[PDB]
């Protein structure tokens, strides 16, 4: 339900599929930072 | 006005009203009494407002 | 027969009395009624009535809302959070009433955003009674020890967004609770690096000037390294504008 | 709920961008005592706080209005013709005595 | 003779049937559960009834 209501204030008032991905793949990128740390890290070679 | 018409008398027996008359007192006069008692009592509260 | 016909009398009175309050403030309708029961009351067993004791005692009062009340709350005891239950000391005598309860950040922010500290929440120890707050809808002021009576709160549906402030590890004391996961799902993780850019220079060469400083090109670009230089990365600026 | 490391100013940044917001009309927060003990938030619109307390002053104010009620004429004709059923009964138990 | 201290004090004023009632207590309190004694403070002694 709490997903659907996410869905819902990215798609406006409808759940279409595009909302739906859209609040998912927003959900992942909100706890992203340690990830996106990571990654960034590997990029730079600290963590090889 | 409407009331001695009957013959009953309204007497202002002190804050409250009342009617003075024989006997019974007719319903539509025991309402409109009624009705002028809640307005002076609505009628003071507002005035203290 | 005497108690039953003043009451009746009373009720029938009170009837018309309150009738055009409710279609005014029809929201408070149980309100009106109980205090129409006590009126009722003052009818039958003549006992007196408290006028301080039977007042609205309010907490709030917005012009439109724009901006909506954002009620800053650093602090996390109870009476800053829930307010507190002031009393009457009658020579020794603890007494309160609905007129004495002081508004809470709660109580400011309904309608709004309350704003609280992570860290203070769980260091003053409310963090249980805000979980319930938040999830049920009952918030109890402070009641004193001394007190013969408190006040019982009824429960209400609460409409503030809670927005939490805290550093990251701050936080890791209420993130292991199920039940903070259900309450806050939106974790807006600030970055504690930015990609160090010319965008991101001039970005925060408009944040200084907006600061109420004047920057010369060379000084803005010394600035850049050094905000590059803390965050101790070649690609990334410190995103701590503070220390900037 | 905002995560980062401190002097980030995330208190500041986020109360200007809060501040930006608007919100219709956030409805006057009151307490109403549904007894002498129990204590119940009530939600008004912007403005009805004054008229409410303005209508409970009066009321408050409607017990002398109420005890000048319990003299009125209808009031006293109805307790005397209770008064007067009940002195019939006691009447009848008297006569059967006497 | 004290009045207060002889009188029935009402607990439950349901006189409805569907729902029965349903008490949701989250916070699981002595206090909340099984009530709390209310005490009259008369001249610093914690009279109750």
């Amino acid at each position: 339900r709490a997903l659907a209501e996410e869905a819902a204030v990215l798609g406006g008032g409808l759940l279409t599929a595009e909302s739906v991905e859209q609040a998912i793949a927003a959900r992942e990128h909100r706890s992203f930072l340690s990830e996106e740390e990571f990654l960034r890290a590997v990029q730079e070679g600290v963590i090889r | 006005r409407e009331a001695q018409e009957a013959g009953f008398a309204l007497s202002t027996n002190g804050e409250r009203l009342e009617l003075t008359g024989p006997g019974p007192v007719p319903a539509e006069l025991s309402a409109r009494l009624e009705e002028v008692t809640l307005g002076s009592l609505a009628a003071s509260a507002e005035l203290e407002v | 027969a005497l108690r039953r016909l003043r009451r009746d009398w009373a009720l029938h009175y009170l009837n018309n009395r309150f009738e055009p309050l409710f279609q005014r403030f029809p929201q408070a309708r149980a309100y009106l009624e109980a205090l129409r029961a006590r009126l009722a009351r003052y009818a039958e067993t003549g006992e007196p009535l408290d006028p301080a004791q039977w007042r609205p005692n309010l907490l709030t009062s917005s012009s439109s809302g724009t901006p909506p009340p954002i009620v800053y709350e650093p602090y996390a005891t109870a009476p800053r959070l829930f307010g507190r239950l002031d009393y009457l000391v009658d020579r020794g005598v603890w007494s309160t009433n609905v007129s004495l309860i002081r508004p809470g950040a709660v109580h400011r922010a309904q309608g709004g955003y309350l704003i609280l500290d992570a860290l203070s929440l769980k260091r003053e120890g409310t963090w249980e009674a805000f979980k319930r707050a938040l999830r049920n809808g009952q918030v109890e002021p402070v009641t004193e020890p001394q007190a013969p009576a408190g006040l019982e709160v009824e429960p209400f549906p609460i409409q503030m967004q809670v927005i939490l402030v805290g550093t990251p590890e701050a936080f890791e004391g209420l993130e292991e609770d199920p039940a903070f996961s259900e309450l806050f799902r939106i974790r807006a993780e600030f970055s504690p690096t930015l990609p160090a850019s010319p965008e991101n220079c001039t970005a925060l060469g408009g944040w200084l000037l907006a600061q109420g400083f004047q920057l010369t090109q060379g000084g803005l670009t010394r600035l850049y390294d050094e905000a590059r230089r803390m965050a101790e990365q070649r690609d990334r600026m410190d995103a701590r504008l503070v220390e900037i | 709920y905002l995560v980062g490391p401190p002097s980030l100013g995330k208190h500041e940044a986020l109360l200007a961008y809060l501040s930006t917001q608007s919100v219709e009309t956030p409805p006057d927060l009151l307490y109403v005592p549904l007894s002498e003990r129990k204590v119940a938030v009530l939600t008004l619109p912007s403005g009805q706080e004054i008229h409410l307390a303005e209508a409970v002053e009066g009321l408050l104010l409607e017990v002398n209005r109420l005890d000048e009620l319990f003299r009125q004429g209808s009031f006293l004709r109805e307790k005397t013709q209770l008064e007067a059923r009940f002195k019939e009964a006691r009447e009848q138990q008297l006569e059967a005595l006497r």
